[PDB]
């Protein structure tokens, strides 16, 4: 039952990160959000990952790093229920998950001018992963 | 098991948000 729990969970903190998003990918995201079903939503959860992976490096060399943080932590506050359902369909649906969220933040950290630190452990635990 | 890397990239990912621009 707790399915439906935590899929409402990670509606909402996506919807709040897309909130930060400018209206063009709001719109698709927002879509892709809300015609999923209920087994596709891990893969559109994914899909709307990889659109603001795609959405936050751009405006991150923009210079808009005041929402690129606001809505990664979005991202970030859903980033566990997100894993925990993506690994009830299949652990593959877990490693997708790292590969667009760990590769989002690494090319995030990557733009930012002046920690290393993080930037590591998220290059092994793609690797570990991978 | 593999929960442990979710909550650690949570905790990475939080750790992000916090000494990003300033």
């Amino acid at each position: 039952e707790e399915r439906k729990e935590k899929r409402e969970k990670v509606r909402a903190g996506l919807k709040r990160a897309i909130a930060e998003l400018p209206a063009e990918v709001a719109a698709r995201c927002l879509a892709l959000l809300d015609d999923a079903s209920d087994e596709e939503f891990i893969e559109a959860v994914l899909e709307v990952l990889e659109a603001m992976r795609e959405a936050l490096v751009a405006m991150a060399r923009e210079g808009r790093l005041d929402a690129v943080r606001r809505a990664t932590s979005h991202i970030n506050e859903v980033l566990v229920d997100a894993a925990e359902l993506a690994l009830e369909k299949g652990r593959e649906y877990f490693r997708r998950l790292c590969l667009i969220v760990c590769d989002m933040m690494i090319e995030l950290i990557r733009l930012e001018p002046e920690l290393r630190r993080i930037r590591e452990r998220l290059e092994e635990i793609r690797r570990r992963l991978e | 098991p593999e929960i442990w890397i979710a909550q650690e990239l949570r905790r990475i990912g939080d750790e992000f948000n916090a000494y990003y621009a300033r």
